[PDB]
């Protein structure tokens, strides 16, 4: 069984920037290597065959090189689009076998979300159970807190965070945090607020 | 055109048996190499191994050998895959591919198999609406107890595409629970007509929910 080291687990770029990722076989396997690209929740879409040949429809910044055991993939000018997983697979031999892949991301400018507090539904309240889902949109850095305040202090209830992938358009990541309830423990308190790290967004 | 169609996301309970299909149009399969792949949420691909639907020859990636077992049926140009003495390791998504020596140039869209003991449940969707607020205007939907996975989150039924946010579902408790964004500008949320469309398959469930103040 021919292994396949691919090279690095993950990394960023700005745009126009170049990348070059890398695969190496336990064993020569003479360039029968191939290389993919999978974006999220979508299937796999094939970019460079016998170590160097583009498929159809795919762009000439896309480029393969190397022979023998080592082959790397290069992407010289960096667009937004490009933010995806890649995945090295080899066919010098059955059975064949794919890289560990490489998760790759856009490095932008820094930037503020768009917060946006929900207050529970009446349909849910219909039921003993209030959520407040609070969403932190277009931002970058993808890291940020999520703090919340009943009222005016900080007590344990429940919270749940979401993150989307990188956007292709902007380049930047969403998140959501709710903030989970049993409706009665709701009637109570009166100012629900989400901050993110401060920013703030509430209501009564 | 040719393409690959895969059965629907199943739900079994652990221990079970199942039989996944890929039925090939526009090509026959006897002329091509299938193959199988697994992929588990935020993970990598993992070829479980390969048919030639001709004489119906097989190789699996040794780790699948006693789990997998493919087949192929060149009348009706299907391929099948099939898992046993499932557990929740096996819980993931599956793919067939058309090896045509030199790369897959085709992908089934895949098939989501939960391996679980829950009961198939449908979600309960709560509109999202701002209740208090002014240049733009973000509005969402609440997905809330459904299971197992998928789901597909429409607003408009497809109209209206960017200013889109479909935030990936977590366990809230023996449920998921997942949330959708959507952001029109001001003059738009009140006169227009704004909607999420719910698509639970495995309980056969479509919803549509207007948003209101």
């Amino acid at each position: 069984d021919i292994k396949m080291t691919q090279s690095p687990s993950s990394m960023s770029a700005s745009l126009g920037e170049s990348v070059t990722i890398t695969c190496k076989a336990s064993r020569d396997i003479k360039s029968y290597l191939s290389w993919y690209q999978q974006k999220p929740w979508k299937s796999p879409k094939t970019l460079i065959y016998y170590a160097t040949s583009l498929a159809d429809g795919v762009p000439s910044r896309f480029s393969g090189s190397g022979s023998g055991q080592d082959y790397s993939l290069t992407i010289s000018s960096l667009e937004s689009d490009d933010t995806a997983t890649y995945y090295c697979l080899q066919h010098g031999e059955s059975p064949f076998t794919f890289g560990s892949g490489t998760k790759l991301e856009l490095k932008r400018a820094d930037a503020a979300p768009t917060v946006s507090i929900f207050p529970p539904s009446s349909e849910q309240l219909t039921s003993g159970g209030a959520s407040v889902v609070c969403f932190l949109n277009n931002f970058y850095p993808k890291d940020i807190n999520v703090k919340w305040k009943i009222d005016g202090s900080e007590r344990q209830n429940g919270v749940l965070n979401s993150w989307t992938d990188q956007d292709s358009k902007d380049s930047t990541y969403s998140m959501s945090s709710t903030l989970t309830l049993t409706k009665d423990e709701y009637e109570r308190h009166n100012s629900y607020t989400c901050e993110a790290t401060p920013i703030v967004k509430s209501f009564n | 055109e040719v393409q690959l169609q895969q059965s629907g996301a199943e739900l079994v309970r652990p221990g079970a048996l199942v039989k996944l299909s890929c039925k090939a149009s526009g090509f026959n399969i006897k002329d091509y190499y299938m193959h199988w792949v697994k992929q588990r949420p935020e993970q990598g691909l993992e070829l479980i191994g390969w048919i030639d639907p001709e004489n119906g020859n097989t190789i699996y990636d040794p780790k699948f050998q006693d789990k997998a077992s493919i087949t192929a049926d060149t009348s009706s140009n299907t391929a099948y895959l099939q898992l046993s003495s499932l557990t929740s390791e096996d819980t993931a998504v599956y793919y067939c591919a058309r090896d045509t020596a030199a790369y897959f140039d085709y992908w089934g869209q895949g098939t989501t198999l939960t391996v679980s003991s829950a009961k198939t449940t449908p979600p309960s969707v709560y509109p999202l609406a701002p209740g208090s607020a002014n240049s733009m205007v973000t509005l969402g939907c609440l997905v809330k107890g459904y299971f197992p996975e998928p789901v597909t989150v429409t607003w408009n039924s497809g109209s209206l595409s960017s200013g889109v946010h479909t935030f990936p579902a977590v366990l809230q408790s023996d449920l998921y629970t997942l949330s959708s964004s959507v952001t029109v500008p001001s003059s738009t949320w009140p006169s227009e007509t704004v909607t999420c469309n719910v698509a639970h398959p495995a309980s056969s469930t479509k919803v549509d929910k207007k948003k209101i103040p």
